[PDB]
């Protein structure tokens, strides 16, 4: 049951979680009662299981349920039983890019953003992998600054990953790549809710850069450092015996 | 005269400061003139101060003398 | 995460004492005079100080334990300088030990539950079998490429060789003169 609950709830990686978890139970069931049906290791047994359970109910999908040779088998033996860039003009897909923005484990929505963004502008290019490329670097330099402002080790790794999973000894390219989508993508309402849900403005924050720039000295350049720094940097020096 | 204690606490972050306390952990295993001169005592700090205040900033006169 | 645990934990190294004086620091200190590579500890020392390694330790112990052994070793990395730089290359892990008096439990009442746990007992022994040696560290040749390359392994005395590095399958050949093994033996009880 644990593990019908698991594969069960592995769809989406009401009605429908109860009465599919009812349908795997006593199709199994149906399939293991008979000495009909052997030699189907429970290795794979729910998930044509799961398809046609989604075909039962009311509402079926065929996309993302199937998600193979053996599965056309025993769907009829159940059914019986009852460089990137000078590349021109490629193409993609949804979970093409999803693998490639799921590779940084970033959130789902940004993933489904930078889709609805291709395939409705996806139309009058030369190479995607420039546009995406771009934004997926774009929502990297503004959700990560924390661990950035924190760690300056990070933008030489992230820029290195993104230098050789696109297959480049140059680079600059990228460079151009992440600020030609900046002068694109600069004013859309979506792009704003993300900046103020994750701070960049630039990659400093909104209370400061506006004392930066109206004409201050109150200006808070921290060359100088936080107490908590020394407060905590006092006890390296504290065990300095050993 | 009225070196206060607040501003004895905000030079210390002075960065720099540490990058030269750090290099002589390193120069010497023991620590007894660090514990001797820092703010766990300030007296020798605030007389490091001075002693450190009053020096030249020699690239300034430098420029100078080269000017000359 | 598991840095947050690593300093959880060495903490404990440091900055723990009873009775006025501390203990496994220079524990450590004196150890290392030995030559030892190792230490003693007690688990008890370690609920009051912090609950944030005991829980975890109990039912996840082979994630943690590897781990202490790399904190134990990076806190000899800096003393071991810094007592050179004090008075007077190959610093490998150093074993760890432990005790405790919590409870014994005996071979009967155990059952397939709480396996891959940590348990307390008592019995007698019999078993003085041999030496049985396992590796920690050996270097590798192909025989055609002639190309090195190095492992280690850390606890298990998981993985193998590799497969491919045309040579074909088992390319490799085992340097022993330059290679490194440590010792254990099979231990009854009843
Ligand atoms: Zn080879």
């Amino acid at each position: 049951q644990h593990c019908v609950a698991e594969v069960l709830r592995l769809d989406p990686q009401s009605g429908y979680l109860k009465k599919l978890t009812n349908a795997t139970s006593i199709l199994y069931n149906t399939s293991l009662n008979k000495v009909m049906l052997k030699q189907d290791e429970e290795v794979a047994r729910c998930h044509i299981c799961a398809y046609i359970a989604s075909q039962k109910m009311n509402e079926k999908h065929m996309p993302d349920l199937c998600y193979p040779k053996k599965a056309k088998h025993l769907m009829n033996l159940f059914r019986q039983s009852l460089s990137l860039l000078v590349k021109k003009y490629c193409k993609m897909t949804t979970e093409e890019i999803i693998r490639l923005c799921n590779d940084f484990e970033l959130p789902r929505e940004v993933a489904y953003k930078i889709v609805d963004e291709y395939n409705i502008n996806a139309s009058r290019l030369v190479c995607p992998w420039q546009l995406v490329c771009g934004l997926v670097l774009n929502c990297t330099f503004i959700v990560f600054n924390e661990r950035r402002r924190k760690d300056p080790r990070i933008d030489h790794f992230i820029v290195s990953k993104m230098c050789s999973l696109m297959l480049t000894s140059k680079v600059d390219d990228v460079i151009e790549c992440v600020k030609l989508v900046k002068e694109l993508i600069i004013g859309e309402k979506w792009f704003r809710d993300l900046q103020i849900r994750y701070d960049d403005f630039d990659g400093i924050r909104y209370d400061e850069i506006i004392f930066r720039k109206l004409g201050s000295m109150l200006q808070t350049t921290n060359i100088l450092v936080t107490d908590d720094q020394y407060n905590i940097w006092k006890k390296r020096i504290e065990m300095d015996l050993a | 005269d009225f070196l206060n204690d607040d501003y004895l606490k905000i030079l210390s972050r002075c960065p720099t400061f540490m990058f030269f306390v750090e290099g002589l952990i390193k120069q010497h295993a023991p620590a007894d003139e660090i514990l001797s001169l820092l703010t766990n005592k300030n007296r020798g700090l605030e007389e490091f101060f001075v002693e450190f205040l009053v020096r030249e900033n020699p690239i300034n006169g430098h420029a100078k003398f080269v000017a000359r | 995460d598991n840095t947050e645990i690593i300093k959880s934990f060495k903490n404990f190294i440091l900055e723990f004492r009873l009775d006025s004086q501390f203990i496994y620091r220079d524990q450590l200190r004196n150890n290392i005079l030995v030559k030892n590579y190792s230490l003693t500890v007690n688990m008890e020392h370690l609920i009051g100080y912090n609950e944030d390694i005991y829980k975890k330790l109990s039912d996840e112990p082979s994630d943690i334990i590897p781990l202490f052994e790399t904190a134990i070793t990076q806190v000899a990395k800096r003393i071991s300088i810094l007592s050179r730089a004090q008075s007077a290359n190959s610093l490998p892990t150093f074993q760890l030990i432990l005790n405790s008096n919590a409870n014994q439990i005996p071979l009967r009442d155990l059952d397939s539950e709480h396996v891959s746990k940590i348990v307390r007992l008592s019995g007698i022994i019999i078993s003085t079998s041999v030496l049985s040696s396992r590796a920690t560290y050996l270097s590798i040749m192909c025989r055609n490429c002639r190309h090195t390359t190095s492992i280690t392994i850390n606890n298990f005395n998981t993985v193998s060789l590799p497969r491919s590095c045309n040579c074909g399958p088992d390319p490799y050949i085992i340097i022993h003169e330059s290679s490194k093994f440590i010792d254990q033996q099979f231990l009854k009880l009843q």
